[PDB]
Order: structure tokens, then sequence, then C-alpha cells
């Protein structure tokens, strides 16, 4: 058998010619399931509180992306950045140091294509907007997360940014994610959704421990995965040509638009994303 | 001409640090004199600051902790393009 979202994406081990960075809390990089496949940078910038617990999230995340067992695409490379604290909070200042971080990482040493997932959001910052705009700009793909509040993803940001592909999340009935009394975001900077419900993931109370975890972060997850297995199958990919695939290989009309407002029915793509055959 | 921006969720404020954003093509070397030079304007005035760091490569521009009273002073400044109070992210 295998976790629904896995099979949700199936219309190899792909994605070997991509790195993924990931901005997000410590990793547990000697997991099982990722380790040897995550490298851990020296770049550590957070905020004071207010280590199983302290690496629960980006541990999860980087097993979504790349994991043994339960990742999209097996085949990828991933860099780690600590932007977030134990729990789980981050400023806009450390995300910018931390994405001046991976351009700077990139002019020294270039690879292949790179993805940088941003499963993280504050309120619309005009800094983090344009920081995210010159990155893409630079050639770099970026995918974030379009925030758990179940409001407009245009009032959060990374998700605001247009020049970023902002990921909703949707169920095992490919419906709206609910979180509590919450859920995922929706609306005209939405670019699509994908899995975020009960995903098995990494988790690091132990070296072979999994989680199910749900969100918009496991959801963009996904299509940084996603992402990385197209840019690896055609590297010469500009950004809108993958955001283009992203939607050509995506699942249409599938969501029951009725839990959105009603007058952000027409705004929000119905789309959930898959993987090319 | 410059402007000043701060969180619209007001919880997830964090003031007394400052993203000091410098105009498209502005050079390190222009953007680290700028931060010395609002230092020194501070420090006529009796205040402290700290630069914690000086952006390039993506923004020009700096980061800096100071009393907010200096954002008239600040916008002031060669260069600027504007100015965001620090605020909080959440993973998702």
């Amino acid at each position: 058998s295998i976790p629904w979202n896995l099979e949700r994406i199936t219309p190899p081990d792909g994605g070997s010619l991509v790195e993924v960075y990931l901005l997000d809390t410590s990793i547990q990089s000697d997991h099982r399931e990722i380790e040897g496949r995550v490298m851990v940078t020296d770049f550590e910038n957070v905020p004071e509180e207010d280590a199983s617990k302290c690496d629960s999230h980006g541990t999860h995340l980087a097993g979504v992306v790349s994991g043994r067992d339960a990742g999209v695409a097996k085949g990828a490379s991933m860099r780690s950045l600590r932007v977030l604290n134990c729990q789980g909070k981050g400023t806009v200042s450390g995300t910018l140091i931390g994405l001046e971080f991976i351009r700077k990482s990139q002019l020294v040493q270039p690879v292949g294509p790179l993805v940088v997932l941003l499963p993280l959001a504050g309120g619309y910052s005009r800094v983090l907007n344009a920081a995210c705009q010159r990155l893409a700009r630079a050639g770099v793909v970026l995918v974030t997360a379009a925030g758990n509040f179940r409001d407009d993803a245009c009032l959060y940001s990374p998700a605001s940014a247009p020049e970023v592909i902002t990921v909703g999340a949707t169920n095992a009935q490919d419906q709206p994610v609910t979180l509590g009394t919450l859920g995922t975001n929706f609306g005209r900077c939405v670019d699509l959704f994908a899995p975020g419900e009960d995903i098995i993931g990494a988790s690091s109370d132990c070296s072979t421990c999994f989680v199910s975890q749900s969100g918009t972060s496991q959801a963009a997850a996904h299509v940084a995965g996603i992402a990385a297995m197209m840019l690896s199958a055609e590297p010469e990919l500009t950004l809108a040509e993958l955001r283009q695939r992203l939607i050509h290989f995506s699942a249409k009309d599938v969501i029951n638009e009725a839990w959105f407002p009603e007058d952000q029915r027409v705004l929000t793509p119905n789309l959930v994303a898959a993987l090319p055959p | 001409t410059a402007t000043f921006h701060r969180c619209a969720k007001d919880p997830w404020r964090l003031p007394g640090t400052y993203v000091v954003v410098l105009k498209e093509e502005t050079h390190l070397s222009q953007s680290e004199r700028t931060a010395r030079r609002l230092q020194a304007q501070a420090a006529r005035r009796g205040y402290l600051t700290k630069i914690l760091h000086v952006f390039h490569g993506l923004l020009p521009g700096f980061l800096v902790k100071m009393s907010g009273d200096l954002l008239e002073l600040a916008l002031k400044l060669p260069h600027v393009d504007y100015i965001e109070e620090d605020s909080s992210v959440f993973a998702q």
C-alpha cells in the first residue's frame, strides 16, 4: 500500500538534477528517511523562544520532498537553513537574510536548477515580497505555503508575491483542508492546491518514526517535489514554462468550490497538483 | 519620497527593529556608508543604534535595531526607497 497523497499525485527516484533549499525549523538530518539527502547549512537566524519537538516541522517536510519511503522527489538533494525557532516562529528579517544566503551560495558554487521551499507565512510584507521577486527574477524557483488562516492568501507573505508559486491544501476527498476552526487559504494569490491532509512523513521522535501532519506547508512541499521532478526531466524550463506545466498536469475542477466564501470561488484556481506521466 | 511600512496584523509586529531598503542598483559600499550615516546622526541626538546586517545580492540595505523615534530622520537618508518594521513569520 502507499500513502494516499503519493497515489493522488501519480497519474523512479527523480528530481536528481535539482537542489531544494528548505527555510524552516532545525532538522533531524540523521533520520533514516532523509539521512544523506539533506545537507544542513551553517545558517541560523531565529528569534528567542517565548530537540525532538524543535525539529518536528522541518524534518517532516524534508521527508515529504525527498524521503526514501514517503518522499515525492526521492532523487533530489536538499539544503536546510534554520529560520524558525522551536515554536515554529521566525522573523521577516531572518527570512530575508536566509534568501540572500541562498543566492550567495549559488553564485559561489553553481549547480543545476534550484527550488526554494518557504513553508511559512506572516502578514503582507513589501520587503519579503520584493526579496522573493528579485530571487525569482534571478532564475530561482520559489514555492510557498498559501497559509492556514482560512483567509485570502493576498493578505500574507510570501504567499502574496506573484512571482512565487503559492500552494493551498486539499484532502483525500480533494476538498479544502480544515485545520481546527481555520484551514487552507484561498483566493487569487493561490496558484494551485496539493495534498495537505494526514500526510505521512518523517517524525523526529525516533530515527525510523513516522507521523501524519496537515497544513499548507505539506501541500507546498508536494509542489516543491513535483517541480524538482519536472525540472529534472526538462532542465531548460523557465519559471513561466514550469508554472504552465504545473497547471497542465493538475487535476481540474475536482474541488467543491462551495467551501470557499462566495466571492472567492471565481478567483480561486480549481487545480490539484500532479506529476507528469 | 521614502515611505514607512509596518505589519497590519498588530500582534505580529516586532517594534524596535527595522529593515531599511535602498533604491535598486545601490551598491554595497553605498549601503554600508548610509548605515554609518544613520548611526552618526542618531548618536548626535542621544540614541544608541546597532547595525545587525548589511544586505546586498537581492535587495540593497540594512537591518537596524533602533528606536522608531528615528524613522523620520532615517527616511531622509540618501538612497532610501522605504523602511519596514520587522514582523513575525510562522510555520504553516
